[PDB]
């Protein structure tokens, strides 16, 4: 490689390193905000979980609780991905798990459907020609409940509509800045609920079959929102880690390239001076 | 001597396809060096997956090298070499770990040592 | 020369501890700039607390600077330097303000300066 080529490579790598460092710091701040946003959601989830556990337990209930007896004509899959790359294996892990799971237990596209959050997953499924029925494809960095209210409402409505009798949802669970766990959870029907007490209900019942009909969809939507918050935190952590690694690799490459450039420079100067002296004393 | 009328048509095809995959792998080294395999397309991921295994399978344990390590050497006929590389190119052994292709000889030894280790 | 064979075991250990603390403080700079001091863990806060005081205690009032500052200079023996840095690392002066370490000689002058300020 010539001196000009090595110098151009050095400058390009320096610019790339600066960009990656800036992206890492921005993602760090976004991860902090996502963690506090997820923290702000805990009391509502705890309240609704307690209310559902108190009310639904001990009765037949609506078509949502248990109802394992419902035969499965079609299974719905809800997958949460990001809208941008540079997040490491964040999207690839979830997409591979979804693909393997559906291929392991479905023989035809007629018996399952997919709801996708994120254009990278959307493009994945479109390139693999799979039956996607819903998508959002554009979401803020710190989404609010109103951002996914309509899509969660449609998803929970499709279960009672009889379109499909099963909900599975796949997302990355935030454990630390280095570890993200791909998670599968059964959303609908509610497979099982725990118990803290039997009579800690808020609304003393006017009518069970009416309170359940409004309580259960809200519980499902809250679960979807909590998973979305977890996924956003995981995405920001993944971006931060990936950009940190990219910056470190770029710095190492800059170091080695500079060493090679200096060797080439010294060798050049030697060659011209030797040629000059050889020509001079040839006379 | 690398010509279809000297070594044979399938030998020539296998050699050229191996060289093509290795060239494509070489063209990506800067991208993998900076940011790894995560942003590669699906085709390039398969190219890397095949190329690393081909590159490792090009290694061999020599009879003479038995003094440096206790592993005895192997003699591989050219028919066996061609068949093994054709099988690797066809995607037969995509599920085997890439460390099982190091310093073995025939293609069956790759399966044997993959079984000996965890698989 | 920074080797225990010739400089002494205590001197060597104190020097390595000081360098380690300052390296950790150097690492924490980006996260401090991004998230602020309050987001750090308790031991990181302790590291910052020790490191700022060490960094300030590395300064000194020179004799040749008296003509400009009005403050007399100091000559600090290496034994006094080692003892003072050991005491700072042990947390004997965590409660003193960081400005008391600015430009002094021996460790006792830090206490005197803090007392003079208040």
């Amino acid at each position: 490689a010539s001196l000009r080529d090595i110098k151009t490579r050095i400058n390009a790598t320096k610019k790339t390193s600066q960009i990656t460092k800036a992206m890492e710091m921005v993602s760090t701040s976004k991860l902090n905000r996502a963690e506090q946003n997820a923290k702000s959601f805990v009391p509502y989830m705890e309240k609704i979980q307690e209310v559902v556990a108190n009310v639904a337990l001990g009765a037949g209930g609506a078509s949502h609780p248990m109802l394992v007896s419902r035969p499965v004509k079609k299974t719905g899959y809800l997958v949460i991905t990001s809208d941008r790359g540079l997040a490491g294996a964040y999207n690839s892990n979830v997409l591979r798990l979804v693909y393997q799971t559906i291929q392991k237990r479905h023989a035809s596209p007629d018996e399952y459907a997919i709801i996708v959050i994120g254009r990278v997953g959307l493009s994945f499924f479109r390139k693999r020609n799979m039956p996607v029925i819903l998508d959002i494809t554009r979401l803020p960095d710190q989404p609010s409940f109103a951002d996914i209210k309509e899509i969660a409402r449609k998803t929970v409505g499709l279960f009672a509509d009889g379109t499909f009798d099963e909900l599975y949802m796949y997302y990355n669970h935030y454990v630390s800045a280095i570890q993200q766990e791909v998670t599968e959870r059964k959303l609908l029907p509610l497979t099982d609920l725990a118990e803290n007490k039997q009579r800690t209900v808020y609304e003393f019942e006017p009518s069970q079959e009416e309170i359940l009909d409004v309580l259960l969809p809200q519980y499902a939507e809250s679960l979807i929102y909590g998973a979305l918050l977890d996924a956003k935190a995981s995405e920001h952590a993944a971006r931060m880690t990936a950009m940190k690694n990219a910056t470190d690799n770029a710095n190492e490459l800059i170091r080695t390239l500079t060493l090679s450039y200096n060797r080439a420079r010294q060798a050049a100067i030697t060659q011209e001076i030797t040629e000059i002296v050889a020509g001079a004393n040839a006379l | 001597a690398l010509a279809p009328e000297i070594v044979g048509e399938e030998h020539y095809q296998v050699a050229r396809k191996v060289q093509q995959t290795l060239q494509r792998y070489k063209e990506l080294q800067d991208i993998i060096a900076i940011l790894g395999m995560d942003e590669l397309s699906d085709e390039d991921k398969l190219v890397v997956h095949r190329a690393r295994r081909i590159q490792f399978f090009l290694s061999q344990n020599f009879h003479v090298a038995e003094q440096f390590t206790g592993q005895p050497g192997s003699y591989v006929p050219v028919k066996e070499t061609v068949r093994g590389f054709k099988e690797i190119l066809e995607g037969k052994y995509d599920h085997l770990p890439e460390d099982a292709f190091r310093l073995v000889g025939r293609i069956e030894e790759v399966v044997e040592k993959a079984k000996a280790m965890g698989v």
